[PDB]
Formats: C-alpha cells, structure tokens, sequence
C-alpha cells in the first residue's frame, strides 16, 4: 500500500464503527509507532500488509517493514512541536517547551499537551523538522494533567 | 484488525499555537514500560 513519508492514523474495525487506536510516522520504508497501540500485531495500508520488524514493550515502541530509523535527538535547551493528530480531528502543530523526567538511568524530555489516548503515536519535531521521538507514555499527575515522555529508539 | 491512513506532512510551522508549560520530575520505569511519580 501506501509508503509515503509521512503522519499516520492506527484504526481498527473491532469494536463500534472505525476507532482510533493511535498515530505512527513512516520515514524510509518503515512505520514506526508505539507498542501500546498496535501491541505489536500485523497493519493494513490499502491491501498491502505491514510486518511487525523489532518491538520493545520496556520502550513502548514499535517498527514496521524494518529497523527503528528516527535518531534525532532534544537538544535540551529548545522549544518543539507536537503535531498532534488526535481522533476524528485534523493533524495540528503544537509549540512548547520541554520540562524533564529524571531518572535513575538519566533525563529524558517530556511534554505536557493534554490529548485523548488515541493520539499516542504522534510525533514530536525539531526546529528542521526532524522526529526526536514519539508522544503518549507518560505520567498523570496531581492536577489530573498528563505529562507524556519525548520517547525515542536506537537507531542501529 | 487494523489499518492505517495518512494525516499529513511531518514538518514544523512557523506561528503554530505555542501552549503548555515545561515540569521537571522524579520518575520511574517498570519493566512493563509504565511511568510513574518517584515521591
Ligand atoms: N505504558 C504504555 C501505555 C499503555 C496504555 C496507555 C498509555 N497511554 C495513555 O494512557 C495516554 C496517552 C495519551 Cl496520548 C494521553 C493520555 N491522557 C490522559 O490520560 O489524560 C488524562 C485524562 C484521562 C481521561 C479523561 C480525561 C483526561 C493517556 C500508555
């Protein structure tokens, strides 16, 4: 089916009319999105099938056709964009200033854009336009706000 | 089963609506890949 570069919707027909699961991007032959959305089963794109490629429930991500490809990277000091591409709405670009997640193994960048589950997938961009990782693994905290990781892969 | 369907162009826009605020925060990482507050 459809290999353009590009933002993604992860529908499913199982439960009442057509939902929203989540959002992927391909880049370079390969869809890349989280493991929570598709739990690492098999994609439809027209009648062409999507094999699942390397998964990784610890990471909650996922990648299709071929090996993880994004490897940009938060600078630390800069705002991006989350284009946001939420159920039933139009794909939107969101500016912000990351806060952090700090860890016992390092910080990680982390945004906190409030969005329905079903948007977990979308990506999060760089001033070039570059994907420095994926939005919908996070945290709920004491205002019932969501605070979602900048969560990327390895590019091998 | 599911399928998927294309949403745009991964690109950034110059005066896109700029909001949220930027929180720093103890976490944790379980093995099944779920944050939460370390307090
Ligand atoms: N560890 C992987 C994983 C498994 C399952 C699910 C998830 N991800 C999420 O739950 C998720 C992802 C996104 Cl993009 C946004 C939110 N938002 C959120 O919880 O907002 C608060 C809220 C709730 C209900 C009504 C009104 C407000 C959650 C990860």
């Amino acid at each position: 089916g459809e290999t353009t570069d590009g933002v993604y919707r992860v529908m499913t027909r199982r439960l009442l009319g057509s939902t929203q699961v989540g959002v992927g991007v391909m880049q370079e032959g390969v869809f890349h999105t989280m493991w929570h959305v598709t739990k690492g089963a098999a994609l439809r794109s027209g009648e062409g099938r999507l094999d699942p490629y390397w998964g990784d429930v610890k990471q909650d991500l996922v990648s299709y056709c071929g090996p993880w490809k994004l490897d940009a990277a938060w600078d630390g000091l800069s705002e991006v964009q989350l284009l946001a591409v939420p159920p039933g709405e139009r794909a939107k670009n969101i500016q912000t200033l990351p806060g952090i997640f700090k860890t016992k193994d390092g910080d990680i960048g982390a945004v906190a854009l409030d969005y329905p589950a079903g948007t977990s997938g979308s990506p999060i961009l760089d001033k070039c336009g570059r994907v420095i990782g994926l939005y919908g693994n996070g945290v709920v905290i004491k205002n019932g706000s969501y605070v979602s990781a900048i969560t990327q892969g390895k590019r091998e | 089963d599911m399928y998927i369907e294309r949403a745009g162009d991964i690109t950034w826009e110059k005066d896109a609506e700029v909001t949220g605020n930027s929180p720093r925060l103890d976490v944790a990482l379980d093995e099944s890949g779920d944050f939460s507050l370390v307090e």
